[PDB]
């Protein structure tokens, strides 16, 4: 229910940035700042899909796959999710710049379903969605 | 605050020349100047990020008890998940190097792809450990 519609807009917004588009509302305002926060520490001492991989409409389900599974190997915690965040919205802009578009669906169905049935226990479990407004909100 | 977090930003930085996986970064994979380097600034980022866990520990005048036996020992495992971050992405250059080892040098490509999946998902492991922390690091100094 709620992850859905979180993927959707945090995908929506990462498009921007790139000069680009396509198709509790805190929630989806304190990600988008910590994706922000998240990602000019990224992008500070770093390059963006730069440190890239070799991504296909064929291997994108691998390389997510892999990247997700080490992402999560040892614990799930916010900072975490952040960077699963960041991760799905890396992919979805090297499409675009790599020539492919309909993947982003792919993709969006690649971080609902995730949180749905390997986060959606965490979630609850550390105080729900509005834990995360609570401790990355007035900051 | 912001010492720890720089020594941080140097081994991220150094480990983003490592990511670009250039010429000058596979030949240099091949020997083990890249870990040493790694550790160095990881055994610097662990120095720095202990000694500022107990400037707070001075400060820190509040002290309620009955929830910091679990507070600290929230974010002494925290801080050991950031120094097995760094250690995870000097043994993913260890495997890369015992992996052109049994290859007389030489290097694939599905191999160069399979490492750089790794450092991408480290990265970015990285930078969310310390960003869970640097949060909890100022629960526990407000």
């Amino acid at each position: 229910y709620d992850n859905r519609e979180i993927v959707m807009k945090y995908i929506h917004y990462k498009l921007s940035q790139r000069g680009y588009e396509w198709d509790s509302e805190v929630v989806h305002l304190t990600l988008r700042q910590a994706g922000d926060d998240f990602s000019r520490r990224y992008r500070r001492d770093f390059a963006e899909m730069s440190s890239q991989l070799h991504l296909t409409p064929f291997t994108a389900r691998g390389r997510f796959a892999t990247v997700v599974e080490e992402l999560f190997r040892d614990g799930v915690n916010w900072g975490r999710i952040v960077a699963f965040f960041e991760f799905g919205g890396v992919m979805c802009v090297e499409s675009v710049n790599r020539e492919m578009s309909p993947l982003v669906d792919n993709i969006a169905l690649w971080m609902t379903e995730y949180l749905n049935r390997h986060l959606h226990t965490w979630i609850q479990d550390n105080g729900g969605w509005d834990a995360f407004v609570e401790l990355y909100g007035p900051s | 605050g912001q010492r720890w977090e720089l020594a941080l930003g140097r081994f991220l930085e150094y480990l983003s020349w490592v990511s670009t996986l250039s010429e000058q970064v596979q030949e240099e994979l091949l020997s083990s100047q890249v870990t040493q380097e790694l550790r160095a600034l990881m055994d610097e980022t662990m120095k720095e990020l202990k000694a500022y866990k107990s400037e707070l520990e001075e400060q820190l005048t509040p002290v309620a008890e009955e929830t910091r036996a679990r507070l600290s020992k929230e974010l002494q495992a925290a801080q050991a998940r950031l120094g097995a971050d760094m250690e995870d992405v000097r043994g993913r250059l260890v495997q890369y190097r015992g992996e052109v080892q049994a290859m007389l040098g030489q290097s694939t490509e599905e191999l160069r792809v399979r490492l750089a999946s790794h450092l991408i998902a480290l990265q970015l492991r990285l930078i969310g450990d310390a960003f869970d922390l640097q949060k909890r690091l100022a629960v526990y100094q407000a």
